[PDB]
C-alpha cells in the first residue's frame, strides 16, 4: 500500500510568504495532534525548523521588535518549546479510552557548519534526542554521517524496559560500542600527532575495531536493498557480533598473541563481521538470527584456534 | 637487511687476524670477494683505504658493521660523514697497533659534543 | 602584528581555532615529555658508549694477546693460514628491532654461527682458546656497535622531536593564539559593536517616533 | 529561594536548593529583557544579569542568629561547551567553585560523568575535618586528585612512549585510573554512598600505591590508614 494513505504533506516553498512559512509548522503539528487524538501513533517530519526560525526572525524584523542574538527574536526558544512539547505520548481526550503519540522528527539546517547558531542552541534545550552532524564523515562520504561524540538520546533510560523484554543486552552493547568509539577517538587524536608506532597491541585493537564499526555498522547505504532499513533485531545481532569481535580480540591479545599475526589469521572472521551488514532483512528474523548465531560460533571457534 | 659480520678494513693486521680467527669474515663467490678487507696498514694507499671503506659502507648491502681501529686519516676524514645511515653500514673503532685513544674517535667526539 | 593565519573571522572559525590551539598545546606538551623520555634514554646510551669505549679497548687487547699466545703455541704467526679461513663467518650480527622508549631502534644482536667453526681448526691446540677469546671480544664489540647505532638513531629521533616541539612552542602556538585573539577580540567585538549601534539607532528612531505620537496625542487632548 | 529562605531562616532547617537548567532561566531572562525594548548585551544576553544571578545565588549561606542554612547547587548547561559563555562565566564569578559533567566521561558509560580534574570546591576545606566527616578526608581527596592527574598524563604517554617505557608510578596510575573511573566515580543512579563509605572506597583505591610516593597524604594519616 502507498505511504500517501498514511501521509499528508504541508508543502511550503521558500518563495511563499514568510507568514505561511511560520504557520506551516503549526498546521502540521495540529494535524499530527488530530491524528494522535484518534489513538494513532503519528510521526511529524519538519523539513527545516531552522527555516521556521528564520521566518520568525523576518516577522520580528517587520514588527520592529528588539532581537536577542544574531537577530533572532527573544522568544525563539519559547516558540520552539511550545512546538516541540506538543509531541509526547498521550491518552486522547474523551471516551473511549485510547492512546496516541506524536513523534516530532524535526531537521535543522546548520549555519556555518557549527552549533553556534541560535536555532540549534535553543533546540538542544528541548529535544531529548539530537542526531548531530559530522562534516568529517560527511566530506568523506560516510553516511548517514552522525557525529557520535556530540549526538545524544535521553530516551536510553526509558527504553531499558523495552530492551529487557526483547533484547536484554542491547543497552550493555550500546554502551560498549560508545566506550570503544570514544577511546579510539582519543587514541586517534593522539596518533595523528604521534603515530601508530608506540601504541600497545590493545590500543591497536581498539583503533581497528572502531574503524570496523564506523565503516560497517554505523555506515549505512540507505539506497541498498540489503540495508535500506536495518531491523532492530538485525542491529542488535550486529552489535553482538562487533562487540564479540572486540572482546575475543582483546582476550586473545591478553594471552600474549601478537596483534598482527592474529589479524592476518582472523581476516576471515573480520570479513564475516564486515559482511554481516549484507544480510537481507527480508529473509526473516529467524533466518537472520540463526545465521548471526552461526557467525558468532564461527568467530569463537576461530579465535580459540588461533589463540593456541 | 641481511645479517653480516663486521669488516676490518680500517683495523690493524693483528686486529684483522683476530677477527678472522673469531670468524668475522665470509667469502663472496659471486665476485671472489670477502666480507673483510685486507688490513694492509702502512702498505696500502690512503685512497685505496678510502675506496675500500666506501665499498664496505656504501656498495655493500649487507648489515656488516665496520672496524676503524686506529685508522689513518684516510678514514678519520671520511668518518665525519660515514656515520650517517648507520644501517646497514655501522661503524666502530677497535684497538689496533696504535693505541685506541678516544681523542680521535668520531663517535665519542660527537657524543661528547652533544653534551 | 605577529604571525597570522589570515582566516575568516566567524564564530565557527573561532571555535575551530580554539580547538586547534588546544590540540597543538596538548601535542606540544605530549611531544615535550616524549622528548624528555627520549633524551633520558639518550643520556643513558651516551654513558654506555663512554665507558664501553675503554671496556672494549681492554677486551680487544685481551683478544690480541690470546691470538698471539696461540701464535706462540703454533710456532710462526697464524697469518695466511688464518686468512685463508675467510670462506665462512663464525660470528654475525643478527637483525633485531627493539622499541626503546617508543622508537623502533635497530639494535643489532650478535649471534655466532652454530653450524661451522672450522676457521680455527689448524696447527696447535691453543687455537680453540684464542678463537673463544676473540669470539667473546667480538660479542663485546658487537654490543658496543649496537649501542652506537642506538645512540645515532636516538639522536636523529630526539633532534626531530625537539625541533617539532620548539616549532609548536614558538611558531604554531604563537601564531594560532594571535589568530584567535584577532578573530574574537577584534572582529567579533566589532560585529557586536555594529549590531549594538544599529539596534540603538533603531531604538532611537522608535522612541522619537513614539514620543512625537505621544506629544500629538497630548496636544489633541489639550485642544 | 523564597521557600528555602523561609524554611532555613524561620523554621531553622538545613535547606539544599537545586536550581536545574540555569541556562534556560537565562534564556527566559533574555526574552524578558528584549520584551522591554532593551538592547541586548554580550552574546545577546542582557548586560545586567550578573546582578540577577547574584540576587538568585546570594540568597544562601548560613547566618548568625539562625541555626538553619541554605546550600545552593545551580545546574546550568554550557551552550556549545565553553566556559567563556556569559552564563557559566557569571556563575563562576558569583558562586564558590563548580562541578563539571564531562561529555567524554559520559560517552564512556561512566555515571556520574563528573570530571574531577576541572571541578573544584573553593571552600571544601571548611566541610571536612575531625568532627566533620573524618580526619583523613582532605588528604585523601588531595591524593585522589594527584593520582588521577598522574594517571591521565600516563594515559597520554601510554600511546606515545609505550606501556613498558612508563615509570612504575605510571603503571600503577593507569590501573588506578581504571579502577577510579569505573568503580569510585562510577556510582549507580540509585547507589547512596555515605561519606565514610566513599572515603574507604577511596582508601581501597589508594592501597595499591606504595608508601614513598603517596606523598600528598600526611605521614600521620598515611601511617594510620594505609598500613592496614
Amino acid at each position: 500500500e502507498p505511504i500517501m494513505k498514511r501521509t499528508t504533506l504541508v508543502a511550503n516553498t521558500s518563495n511563499m510568504p514568510v507568514a505561511a512559512r511560520e504557520a506551516s509548522i503549526y498546521t502540521g503539528i495540529t494535524l499530527a495532534e488530530y491524528f494522535r487524538d484518534q489513538g494513532k501513533n503519528v510521526s511529524m517530519i519538519a523539513d527545516s525548523s531552522s527555516r521556521w526560525a528564520e521566518a520568525l526572525r523576518e516577522i520580528s524584523g517587520r514588527l520592529g521588535e528588539m532581537p536577542a542574538d544574531q537577530g533572532f527574536p527573544a522568544y525563539l526558544g519559547a516558540k520552539l518549546a511550545s512546538f516541540y512539547e506538543r509531541a509526547g505520548k498521550a491518552v486522547a481526550l474523551g471516551s473511549p479510552d485510547r492512546t496516541g503519540s506524536v513523534s516530532i522528527v524535526a531537521a535543522v539546517s546548520p549555519a556555518g557548519g557549527d552549533f553556534s547558531d541560535p536555532v540549534t542552541t535553543a533546540t538542544l534545550g528541548i529535544t531529548q534526542v539530537f542526531w548531530g552532524l559530522d562534516k568529517k564523515l560527511a566530506q568523506r562520504k560516510h553516511f548517514p554521517s552522525i557525529n557520535t561524540s556530540v549526538s545524544y538520546s535521553k530516551y536510553t533510560n526509558v527504553l531499558n524496559k523495552f530492551y529487557d523484554s526483547n533484547y536484554p543486552e542491547f543497552p550493555v552493547l550500546r554502551d560498549r560500542m560508545k566506550e570503544i568509539l570514544s577511546n579510539a577517538e582519543e587514541l586517534e587524536q593522539v596518533v595523528q600527532l604521534v603515530g601508530k608506532s608506540a601504541l600497545s597491541d590493545s590500543d591497536k585493537i581498539t583503533l581497528d575495531v572502531a574503524t570496523l564499526i564506523k565503516e560497517d555498522f554505523l555506515q549505512q547505504n540507505g539506497y541498498s536493498t540489503y540495508d535500506a532499513f536495518c531491523p532492530i533485531w538485525k542491529t542488535f545481532d550486529m552489535m553482538r557480533a562487533f562487540i564479540s569481535y572486540h572482546d575475543e580480540a582483546q582476550k586473545a591479545v591478553a594471552n600474549g598473541a601478537n596483534w598482527s599475526k592474529l589479524a592476518d589469521s582472523t581476516g576471515d572472521v573480520k570479513h564475516a563481521v564486515s559482511s554481516s551488514k549484507f544480510f537481507e532483512p527480508s529473509r526473516g528474523e529467524k533466518e537472520v538470527h540463526g545465521e548471526f548465531e552461526k557467525l558468532l560460533s564461527t568467530m569463537q571457534e576461530r579465535f580459540a584456534e588461533s589463540t593456541d | 637487511a641481511e645479517k653480516r659480520t663486521l669488516i676490518a678494513v680500517i683495523a690493524d693486521e693483528d686486529t684483522t687476524t683476530g677477527l678472522l680467527l673469531a670468524g668475522i669474515g665470509q667469502i663472496t663467490p659471486e665476485t671472489q670477494e670477502k666480507n673483510f678487507f685486507v688490513y694492509q696498514e702502512g702498505k696500502t694507499t690512503k685512497e685505496e683505504i678510502t675506496d675500500k671503506f666506501n665499498h664496505f659502507t656504501e656498495e655493500r648491502d649487507d648489515i656488516a658493521i665496520l672496524l676503524i681501529n686506529q685508522h689513518i686519516a684516510e678514514n678519520i676524514r671520511a668518518r665525519v660523514d660515514s656515520f650517517t645511515n648507520a644501517f646497514p653500514a655501522i661503524l666502530e673503532i677497535p684497538s689496533k697497533d696504535h693505541p685506541y685513544d678516544p681523542e680521535k674517535d668520531s663517535v665519542l667526539k660527537r657524543v661528547r659534543k652533544l653534551f | 602584528s605577529g604571525n597570522r593565519e589570515q582566516v575568516f573571522p566567524t564564530r565557527m572559525t573561532l571555535g575551530l581555532m580554539k580547538t586547534k590551539l588546544k590540540g597543538a598545546n596538548q601535542g606540544y606538551s605530549l611531544l615535550k615529555r616524549k622528548s624528555e623520555a627520549l633524551t633520558k634514554r639518550f643520556r643513558d646510551i651516551t654513558k654506555r658508549i663512554d665507558d664501553a669505549k675503554q671496556k672494549m679497548g681492554r677486551v680487544m687487547q685481551t683478544a690480541a694477546f690470546s691470538l698471539a699466545e696461540v701464535s706462540y703455541a703454533t710456532g710462526e704467526n697464524i697469518g695466511y693460514q688464518v686468512q685463508e679461513s675467510v670462506s665462512t663467518a663464525r660470528f654475525k650480527v643478527r637483525a633485531r628491532q627493539e622499541n626503546v622508549s617508543g622508537v623502533y631502534l635497530s639494535q643489532f644482536e650478535s649471534y655466532i654461527d652454530p653450524e661451522i667453526n672450522d676457521f680455527r681448526l689448524t696447527g696447535l691446540g691453543r687455537g680453540g682458546q684464542q678463537v673463544q677469546r676473540a669470539k667473546e671480544i667480538y660479542s663485546r664489540a658487537v654490543e658496543t656497535l649496537v649501542e652506537l647505532a642506538s645512540l645515532q638513531t636516538a639522536f636523529i629521533i630526539l633532534d626531530e622531536v625537539i625541533k617539532v616541539t620548539n616549532r609548536r612552542v614558538n611558531a604554531i602556538e604563537h601564531v594560532i593564539i594571535p589568530r584567535t585573539e584577532n578573530t574574537i577580540a577584534y572582529i567579533n567585538s566589532e560585529l557586536d559593536e555594529l549590531d549594538r549601534e544599529e539596534f540603538y539607532r533603531l531604538k532611537k528612531v522608535q522612541e522619537k517616533k513614539q514620543n512625537e505620537t505621544a506629544k500629538l496625542d497630548a496636544e489633541m487632548k489639550l485642544k | 529561594l523564597t521557600t528555602a529562605e523561609y524554611l532555613a531562616y524561620q523554621t531553622e532547617r538545613h535547606v539544599l536548593t537545586i536550581l536545574t537548567d540555569m541556562s534556560s532561566y537565562a534564556d527566559a531572562l533574555r526574552e524578558v529583557s528584549a520584551a522591554r525594548e532593551e538592547v541586548p548585551g554580550r552574546r545577546g544576553y542582557p548586560g545586567y544579569m550578573y546582578t540577577d544571578l547574584s540576587t538568585i545565588y546570594e540568597r544562601a549561606g548560613r547566618v548568625e542568629g539562625r541555626n538553619g542554612s541554605i546550600t545552593q547547587i545551580p545546574i546550568l548547561t554550557m551552550p556549545n561547551d565553553d566556559i567563556t559563555h556569559p552564563i557559566p562565566d557569571l556563575t563562576g564569578y558569583i558562586t564558590e567553585g563548580q562541578i563539571f559533567v564531562d561529555r567524554q566521561l559520559h560517552n564512556k558509560g561512566i555515571y556520574p560523568p563528573i570530571n574531577v580534574l576541572p571541578s573544584l570546591s573553593r571552600l571544601m576545606k571548611s566541610a571536612i575535618g575531625e568532627g566533620m566527616t573524618r580526619k583523613d578526608h582532605g588528604d585523601v581527596s588531595n591524593q585522589l586528585y594527584a593520582k588521577y592527574a598522574i594517571g591521565k598524563d600516563a594515559a597520554a604517554m601510554k600511546a606515545v612512549v609505550g606501556e613498558e617505557a612508563l615509570s612504575i608510578e605510571d603503571k600503577l596510575s593507569l590501573e588506578f585510573l581504571e579502577k577510579f573511573e569505573k568503580t569510585f566515580i562510577t556510582q549507580g543512579a540509585y547507589e547512596d554512598r555515605t561519606v565514610f563509605e566513599s572515603l574507604d572506597q577511596a582508601w581501597s583505591l589508594l592501597r595499591i600505591y606504595p608508601k614513598e610516593m603517596l606523598n600528598r597524604i600526611s605521614p600521620k594519616i598515611l601511617d594510620e590508614f594505609y598500613d592496614r
